[PDB]
């Protein structure tokens, strides 16, 4: 039987969009000040 | 909500880049950027300001 | 061979979309004005130091 | 079964190599400000 990773890939996305905020929001406060 | 096929060893490699992320990048991205920016301005305009200060006084 | 396993497709779509978004805008963060910065930091506080040094060591009142 | 799964390996080497460039710049970037600081 062929392993269902399904939930590994799951919480990859979790993290990678916690990484994506945390660069949006920095992008964006280094942007305000200048 | 079909599946797709992945080798094992290749989802591994992307695990393991994923987690070196998590690991880093919070240790670069955090307040000390934006503070470093901020301070930059503050003492600029402070050396500014006790140069005409000085060139008043002597 | 090697083995493979499987993965919802939707759920590596978006992990594709997410791993690109880290591609388009950590680059615009991660750059040579971070470090400039603090080495411009570093100098400007080393002249206010010099020349609030210069207006302690003045009699003038 | 006579339905087989597309393979998507091609695509996760894509992103392995996207990330493994993302975190040369995390790893080069965060040395430099170690460096400094």
């Amino acid at each position: 039987r062929m392993q269902d990773a399904t939930d590994t890939v799951r919480g990859l996305v979790v993290e990678l969009s916690g990484l994506n905020r945390l660069i949006m929001s920095t992008h964006r406060d280094l942007e305000a000040f200048k | 909500e079909e599946f797709v096929k992945v080798r094992k060893k290749d989802l591994e490699r992307l695990t393991t880049e994923v987690m070196q992320i998590r690991d880093f990048l919070p240790r670069i991205l955090n307040g000390e950027l934006l503070e470093s920016f901020q301070k930059l301005k503050m003492v600029e305009k402070n050396l500014e300001r006790k140069e005409q200060e000085l060139e008043q006084l002597i």
